[PDB]
């Protein structure tokens, strides 16, 4: 039992749950383990943004010098943006890494998170497929984005001509997860994506 | 036996083989057939692209059963 403050995490536990933001719909975190070393955090899309309508899931989890060196965060969920792995949840952001600090809520950082599904911050990816997608076509992004929330987070209408090509591929036998990361991370090429599916 | 080979461009043909055939005889008629050399010619099956080396019942495909042709 080296968790040093399980009793800050529960008074920043009590502060999201009593936070506008929950009532409002936006944010809002659950317990996972007795002694309080991970939690289960879920964020809303942003309205007004291909994540709108979706509903992600965030692990959340406490290390040994915590108040000092940052909580690790993942995304459960599966996302597709230029911050997070579209692969593994991993996040890429200042304060998640270095630039953290001593005093900063978990409300902080679910409303950090939050924001920057809002506003990506390409320059300082952690999926350079993502971010280049993002940068060489904004608008294949926002597609295939609101696609990814569809699929995996229960967000609302997709494009239905990916549906399309995500068939084509499936009928090879292929699995589904891997046809969609294929054919996103291959700008929706059905012959350069059925390609990587091959390595 | 008969089996269809599909392209990705929707093309969808039904030719003659043995289940004793290799993956390059398959191949090698595929290029009979519609002219396209081996030599760059990819079979998928089930998510996996049959290795040149085992046949048809080597990988156990029955007859009727559909490959997949990816061009090089």
């Amino acid at each position: 039992m080296a968790n040093i403050a399980v009793q800050r995490i529960k008074r920043e536990f009590k502060e999201v749950l009593k936070s506008e933001e929950t009532s409002k719909n936006q944010i809002k975190v659950d317990l996972v383990d007795e002694n309080f070393t991970e939690l289960r955090g879920e964020i809303a899309g942003p309205p007004d943004t291909p994540y709108e309508g979706g509903r992600y899931q965030l692990e959340i989890k406490i290390p040994e010098t915590y108040p000092f060196n940052p909580p690790k965060v993942r995304f459960i969920t599966k996302i597709w943006h230029p911050n997070i792995s579209s692969v593994t949840g991993a996040i890429c952001l200042d304060i998640l890494k270095d630039q953290w600090a001593a005093a900063m809520t978990l409300r902080t950082v679910l409303l950090s998170l939050q924001a920057l599904l809002a506003a990506a911050e390409p320059d300082d990816p952690q999926d350079a497929v993502v971010a280049n997608q993002y940068k060489q076509n904004p608008e294949m992004f926002k597609q295939t984005a609101r696609l990814w929330a569809h699929v995996y987070a229960g967000a609302p209408v997709s494009s239905p001509e990916y549906t399309k090509k995500i068939e084509n591929l499936c009928a090879m036998g292929f699995d589904r997860n891997a046809v969609i990361v294929a054919l996103s991370s291959k700008s929706w090429d059905v012959e350069t994506a059925t390609e990587l599916l091959l390595s | 036996m008969q089996i269809f080979v599909k392209t990705l461009t929707g093309k969808t043909i039904t030719l003659e083989v043995e289940p004793s055939d290799t993956i390059e005889n398959v191949k090698a008629k595929i290029q009979d057939k519609e002219g396209i050399p081996p030599d760059q010619q990819r079979l998928i099956f089930a998510g996996k692209q049959l290795e040149d080396g085992r046949t048809l019942s080597d990988y156990n495909i029955q007859k009727e059963s559909t490959l997949h042709l990816v061009l090089r």
